[PDB]
């Protein structure tokens, strides 16, 4: 399949447009993702906001320039030339009914399938501030790549001078079944099977690890007897000290 | 037919298919020189039964000896001929106990257990928290709209 | 789905209706006749003159009675043999789907030959040959061992059933929620 | 780097060098050490910091560490050190014999307890190399080894 990676310099980017402009929850700042999407591995170098205007009464009305579109991909083609419209982001928590409506406008100049991108400045909940799905029909089909992150050389070490396990990794995967819990409880409700088909998929798939129970309690056992020959050797350092630390004391007395 | 009909073969209609349709295969006049038609029942025999056991390796892991020698259509000394010969030549490998009579697919242990077969449970929870994360935003746009 | 397209009458409904069932009396794969249910072709077309097979096929699958459906089909669909065998996989696939977590409570996978011969009103020697057959075309995978009495059959085919995994899926949410109140604090308050 | 001019002007106004590390020239060293009073014109004495809000420091400090793993830990290296395991616990044992046979030599040649051996610190970057290294190879296989299980049910 297909990835989507995105720099940090397209996420620390659209995060800039949305305090600048003073937009509310009643606004959704828009813009255009900027890579290559031939390859298998989808990476976004370049992003830029475009004079959006959002309506709550109706989803069918949209302000957006097509003049400003083509005329910055043309103008930042000097930096870049790996640079063509792969798609746009837009921001906001929620996929409104406005966001179906505009998702054929770019397609016009995009060759490849075009990629949608969520910006989410709150960042409420899990992980993924960023969300990444792609457009395509057979009915509108939205499926979710997996969304990576990966920059140059300057550009990862950069962060690093900007800011100069376990519970959580417990926590977040206790969460993921209360949530998964509330999504079939709404669904039976709604109806009244085959997006409950899907989650039973994985659902399914000491139960049947019974087998593997009697070897996985050897090679546990064969792990521990590293770890005790590595704490005798941590050991030994201890009494070591100690007789050296008399030596130092040894010294003190008589001088 | 006949191709397919090594995966399922039990060797129950084996004599009753060769009676009622023998073009090529119990009466051949064509293109094979011999005095009678014993060639074309040892012959056809010989690759049933190796047919027979291929499939049973992948279907059935423990079997009684007692039955094998009845869905290979051999007894005790001729089902120990037929296995010899796979075995031998590096095709597949099965178990024969003889005092026991069982026969059972002798799942090797080589691999390390853990160490190598884990890899099929990454992909149980591979597309959990994947596919939850997409219904989402999903369920929210029916219930609004 | 198409709402806007496919202009069709109470007529071509029930032509169409021909060949989704007839698909599914031969057909092993994708669910059964329910599906066709599923869509609204039951409710739009008549409940005898052979249309019926949808609803007495339904629970022949659970019951396992072939005198119902015999009795009230003709000769056609009967003479096959091949009929009469696929009727007997989808019986048994309600249950071999049952082995993992879909409703019993444990969740351990454990079958013998005394349990499945009264699930299929099968003998023990036609049970063993209908799993190998089931699992040669596609339908299932794993083993069987006839020394301890064990099948082991790894899940393939789906099922559009739910409401049963709820229950079960919260042994998975309070079990594992026990260890954050003791082994999650234990090492977070360290 | 940057560069602004001064030329005439720029004085008789609030104190340019004394922010940050300015009023230097001890020998010639500063910066690239091209420059001495110089540099382009009148040593600007650039200054370089960074500010953020609230919200853009809550980003960088979840979403950096090293690579996205993140969100469950749990099977994503799991599958990926295990396999490696094997391969692990014969390599780990070679640093452990060249462990004891670097502390048997040492004092085997030294009856003295003096210093003629240039060794002003001789032990304790062998007892180090003995002990980090130790140090590194059992918490590897502790830590991990907590969560390289945790099946339960």
């Amino acid at each position: 399949h297909e990835k989507v990676t995105i720099a940090p310099l397209v996420l620390l980017s659209a995060l800039d447009h949305y305090e600048r402009t003073q937009t509310k929850e009643n606004k959704r700042c828009v813009g255009v993702i900027l890579g290559d999407a031939n390859s298998s591995t989808i990476r976004v170098t370049n992003s830029f906001a475009l004079p959006f205007e959002e309506d709550e009464k109706n989803s069918d009305v949209w302000f957006l320039d097509h003049n400003y579109i083509e005329n910055m991909n043309e103008m930042c083609k000097k930096i870049n030339a790996k640079e063509k419209l792969i798609g746009w982001y837009h921001s906001g928590p929620k996929l409104r009914a406005s966001d179906l409506k505009i998702n054929e406008l770019f397609k016009k100049y995009t060759q490849n399938n075009p990629l949608l991108l969520i910006v989410d400045v709150k960042q409420q909940g899990v992980g993924l501030p960023t969300d990444a799905y792609v457009a395509i029909e057979q009915e509108k089909t939205f499926l979710h790549l997996p969304c990576t992150i990966e920059a140059e050389e300057a550009e990862e070490i950069g962060v690093e001078h900007l800011l100069r396990i376990r519970l959580t990794n417990q926590l977040k995967s206790l969460k993921g079944l209360q949530s998964k819990l509330k999504d079939v409880v709404e669904y039976l409700d709604k109806v009244i099977h085959t997006i409950l088909g899907k989650l039973q998929d994985v659902f399914n798939l000491n139960n049947l690890q019974k087998a593997l129970t009697v070897k996985t309690n050897d090679e546990l056992m064969v792990i521990y007897i590293s770890n005790l020959v590595r704490s005798i050797i941590a050991f030994d350092d201890l009494i070591e000290n100690k007789i050296q630390n008399k030596k130092i004391q040894e010294q003190r007395v008589k001088d | 037919s006949l191709v397919k009909l090594f995966t399922t073969n039990e060797l129950m209609r084996w004599p009753i298919v060769q009676k009622t349709y023998e073009p090529v295969l119990n009466e051949d006049d064509l293109a094979f020189g011999g005095e009678a038609n014993k060639h074309h029942w040892e012959d056809l025999q010989k690759r049933v039964i190796e047919h027979n056991l291929r499939v049973i390796s992948e279907y059935y892991s423990r079997i009684t000896l007692l039955r094998l020698n009845e869905l290979l259509d051999l007894t005790e000394s001729q089902t120990e001929t037929y296995i010899s010969d796979l075995v031998n030549q590096g095709i597949i490998y099965a178990k024969v106990n003889r005092p026991a009579k069982i026969v059972n697919f002798e799942k090797p242990k080589n691999s390390s257990q853990l160490l190598n077969e884990w890899s099929h449970n990454v992909d149980e929870l591979l597309e959990h928290i994947e596919t939850i994360g997409h219904l989402i935003t999903k369920e929210e746009i029916m219930h609004g709209l | 789905t198409l709402e806007p397209s496919t202009s069709i009458t109470l007529a071509e409904r029930q032509q169409l209706a021909y060949d989704l069932s007839i698909s599914a009396l031969l057909g092993d794969k994708i669910y059964n006749f329910g599906e066709l249910l599923h869509h609204p072709i039951m409710e739009t077309i008549v409940n005898d003159s052979n249309y019926d097979w949808l609803f007495q096929l339904l629970n022949a699958l659970t019951v396992g009675d072939f005198d119902k459906f015999d009795s009230l089909i003709k000769v056609q669909i009967s003479k096959i043999p091949i009929l009469a065998q696929h009727e007997s996989f989808l019986r048994q696939k309600i249950c071999l789907m049952t082995l993992i977590e879909t409703v019993f409570v444990k969740n351990i996978r454990m079958l013998s030959f005394e349990d499945i011969s009264k699930a299929t009103h099968l003998p023990k020697d036609n049970v063993e040959h209908l799993v190998m057959r089931a699992i040669s075309l596609g339908l299932l995978k794993g083993s069987i061992d006839q020394v301890n009495e064990l099948v082991t059959i790894s899940w393939v085919q789906p099922r559009i059933i739910s409401g049963d995994q709820i229950t079960k899926m919260k042994d998975r949410l309070v079990e594992w929620n026990d260890q954050v109140e003791k082994l999650g604090k234990k090492m977070e308050a360290r | 780097d940057a560069f602004r001019l001064i030329d005439t002007g720029a004085l008789i106004n609030n104190l340019e060098p004394r922010q940050t590390t300015s009023n230097t020239g001890l020998l010639n060293k500063a910066n690239i050490q091209a420059l001495i009073h110089g540099l382009n014109r009148h040593y600007y004495s650039l200054n370089i910091d960074y500010h953020k809000t609230a919200k853009e420091t809550k980003m960088l400090m979840n979403l950096h560490k090293e690579q996205w793993q993140s969100g469950l830990k749990m099977y994503d290296y799991e599958e990926k050190e295990e396999s490696n395991l094997a391969a692990t616990k014969s390599m780990v044992k070679i640093a452990e014999q060249y462990s004891k046979r670097i502390e048997e030599e040492k004092e085997l040649t030294e009856e003295e307890l003096k210093t003629r051996y240039v060794g002003r610190q001789d032990p304790k970057k062998h007892l180090s190399e003995t002990a980090d290294e130790t140090l590194e190879n059992n918490i590897v296989s502790v830590l991990t080894a907590g969560v390289n299980s945790v099946a339960i049910k």
